RNA sequence: GGCAAACAUCAUUUGGCCUUAAAUGGGAUUCUGUGAGAGGGGAUCCCUCCAUUGACAGCUGGACUGUUCUUUGGGGCCUUAUGUGGUGUUUG
RNA sequence: GGCAAACAUCAUUUGGCCUUAAAUGGGAUUCUGUGAGAGGGGAUCCCUCCAUUGACAGCUGGACUGUUCUUUGGGGCCUUAUGUGGUGUUUG
């Protein structure tokens, strides 16, 4: 019942807008206050803005100060995040976050329930889908072994991207390693599942890739030659 | 403002080990202090608040303390799923503050990798690029070396490696190097191989291939 | 939160009807079966009535089948029992409860909360209010002892009559006993309160009558000689 | 069609002890079994169903067990409070049957009630009778004798009393006995008195007023 | 030197309104498995605060105050945040 | 003798629909104090049912089978009530 839903991530040029919203369920938003709280990749967190529904009251950090302006409509029950004259430097997961209120308190609590985050990347590169290949079994061992078969994301931007298999019916021995940036300023990662050697000649095992940033979806099978 | 300074920035133990992160308050911060647990690529959930007190659903093998404007976050038996970062937060006055975080590794037994190559798909060689895959499944320690030979002559620097997460069940890693090159380029040569040595491994070991077939 | 609350009891002829109603809250009623259960003053528990709101159904005892009807309205969250061609021995309190609804079951549990409960008497006699007196001290004890006063309410129908002392700011001490029905058909109670005999000539004690049949209600202020 | 023979009718045990009421069934119930608990003037409240399980928020020292057809609900240690009637009711079939009950008393230590006696108000006879009471105030056992003397001539016949449920706190009971008579009967004679008897009391008490005083 | 104030520091820390004669806080034993914010609730006992009845003291009334005693009582609706104490420094 | 049905008795007991290769049930150790129906949840091992990939077997291919080995998997939407077995009696 209790979760929060971000939206709104997604590619901006520097000097742009963006509205984030975050969408509550199973509690009501005037007994809490709402937190956005982002992680610039590979820093720790920055606590961003604050606002108690119950009041209105808002406060910001001193580093969006007059570019944010945090909101929220009690009728929707979500919170807003709007961001004007964006930086590179405002590249990062931005989290929305929850404080139950407490009518014993005197001041708010600890952040007790976090959503999963959303990602805003401010760049001057535009986005374009990547590319998806096979990775099949090679056919090389015997019965001591068993076979790995993957696919290959190659050539896109911005992150992030999101990879399945069977469209989730495959999950035991599966890895997508994080992309590493190409000499192109490009992204490429990989994505493998380990099966026993036997299964590759019945079983048909299909990989989804999804690059929502530029509406990209691909299915391709994996089998060998 | 109210500064969180958190030690170590990172660890690494045996599973069964007592674990103690520390974070120090610049100034009193008196019991609202609380520490979040990140896996990665997840949002964080809270797991102590008021300094020692367990959030709704957190293993009791977890437990903090106040000392002064010192404070503590202990795992009496350290668990694999528990490998993760770790902040301290002061909620005493505003702006609330963060500690810069306490990544913790797990340290197991060696375990060997296992080693795959893929050559590249005939649709990427249509496509005019080829890339070539070496796979390093499901050992420990993180510490592993990947050399790439074209002919048996030693590749530097047109490779990239990314690494997984400890995998929160096994505490393993996974390794992928992909040597990428421009298409023509790979109709000059016959042998392609990825050498691996590590740990667990007496003799390195190398997977190669002929070119197609 | 879970509550139910029977209104339309009260007094009526023989041959008369009657529609109790049951409003119930902190659960819906298409998620449990009500029931009504009566119980003859002094005698045990008869099962009345039955009814599964999701589905209509209806059962009855056999004792009321075709003069009764048990319903209920879904949008109202209440239920109802129709009472037509009572019967003196059809004079009792009447309880609705509710037995909860569970998915996993193959017949009807228990019945897990049951109303206060309504006091429905069938009768040839009249609603008539009581008379009130005050039972006062003879002045035996001095100060080393306690005293006792009360008062005396005679002569009305039907039950009940409800006492309080000093709007019930004084509790500890007092009783109230049972009703006994009078050789001229009528009802009496005693209620008495216990005092310091020392408070008698400073403290006022007043008692409150309640005959809510005949919308009676006497405050009777109870001193000695 | 199905009966549920509860025994025993009534029982009284001190605070303290273990008590058992048992049920049995006409034929196969099962399980479907539930036990209640009715205090005076309220509603019977669930303690046990499926025979053995205690519904949520019943004090522990009730259970419920099943042996075949005969179920016994047993309150292993008995508090003031649980003075009550208890039923048990099975609900395997229908219709839904109850057995026939068992009155729970509690047994404390003698006490001696304290007696006062009160003359009719003046209110009262300008209507023409007189309602003389004498009050028993908290005593135990429950069985106590009043007897009225009118210039020390005893009555018959124009007396009723009526006793309280025992205290859900001291246990104990409180008793009103009422003498009615005429005005123009009551204005006869001088001294009016009840004389109680009662395990507690090593001679009768008499309390008593004369009547213009 | 007595103060205010701002700042530092450590420590501690729910805060109101209405009605009322008054509208405290803590301890113990025990029941309650979330049955409405379990940071709960119930029962019973002890202390403490407020009010209150007797008694007693203050010449005696009305008050009013007090007490190693005594009686009876302590309601309702709210709260969405940075108060308070110690120390130091600096200013007026 | 056998098979039904009704009744008696004791025992036991959620029942459907859609999609699907298939759409069971239980046990132990341990974490979870209700997070929204705790009559829960997760983890680890186990047993068990259904299906399934390989192995051995039924001459070999369909197929299909197994007290043995093996891979992997076991979804969704409902439910508002009297089912089932043992025994006895009566009737056809």
């Amino acid at each position: 019942e209790v979760q929060l839903v971000e939206s709104g991530g997604g590619l901006v040029q520097p000097g742009g807008s963006l509205r984030l919203s975050c969408a509550a369920s199973g509690f009501s938003l005037s007994s809490s206050s709402m937190h956005w709280v982002r992680q610039a990749p590979g820093k720790g967190l920055e606590w961003v803005a604050s606002i108690s529904p119950y009041s209105g009251s808002t406060s910001y950090a001193d580093s969006v100060k007059g570019r944010f302006t945090i909101s929220a409509d009690t009728s929707k029950n979500t919170a807003y995040l709007q961001m004007n004259s964006l930086r590179a430097e405002d590249t990062a997961v931005y989290y929305c976050a929850r404080t139950k209120y407490h009518y014993k308190n005197y001041y708010w609590w600890a952040l007790d329930y976090w959503g999963q985050g959303t990602l805003v990347t401010v760049s001057s590169a535009s986005t374009k889908g990547p590319s998806v290949f096979p990775l099949a079994p090679s056919s090389k061992s015997t019965s001591g072994g068993t076979a790995a078969l993957g696919c290959l994301v190659k050539d896109y931007f911005p992150e992030p991207v999101t990879v399945s298999w069977n469209s989730g019916a495959l999950t035991s021995g599966v890895h997508t390693f994080p992309a590493v940036l190409q000499s192109s300023g490009l992204y490429s990662l990989s994505s493998v599942v380990t099966v026993p050697s036997s299964s590759l000649g019945t079983q048909t095992y299909i990989c989804n890739v999804n690059h929502k940033p530029s509406n990209t979806k691909v299915d391709k099978k994996v089998e060998p030659k | 403002d109210i500064q969180m300074t958190q030690s170590p920035s990172s660890l690494s133990a045996s599973v069964g080990d007592r674990v103690t992160i520390t974070c120090r308050a610049s100034q009193s911060v008196y019991y609202s202090v609380a520490w979040y647990q990140q896996k990665p690529g997840k949002a964080p959930k809270l797991l102590i608040y008021s300094a020692s007190y367990l959030y709704s659903g957190v293993p009791s093998r977890f437990s903090g303390s106040r000392s002064g404007t010192d404070f503590t976050l202990t795992i009496s038996s350290l668990q694999p799923e528990d490998f993760a970062t770790y902040y301290c937060q002061q909620y005493r006055r505003r702006p609330i503050t963060f500690g810069q975080g306490t990544k913790v590794e797990i340290k197991r037994t060696v375990a060997a990798p296992s080693v795959f190559i893929f050559p590249p798909s005939d649709e990427q060689l249509k496509s005019g690029t080829a890339s070539v895959v070496c796979l390093l499944n499901n050992f420990y320690p993180r510490e592993a070396k990947v050399q790439w030979k074209v002919d048996n002559a030693l590749q530097s620097g047109n490779s990239q490696e990314s690494v997984t997460e400890q995998d929160s069940k096994d505490s393993t890693y996974s390794l992928s190097s992909t040597l990428t090159l421009s298409k023509a380029d790979y109709e000059k040569h016959k042998v392609y191989a990825c050498e691996v040595t590590h740990q667990g491994l007496s003799s390195p070991v190398t997977k190669s291939f002929n070119r197609g077939e």
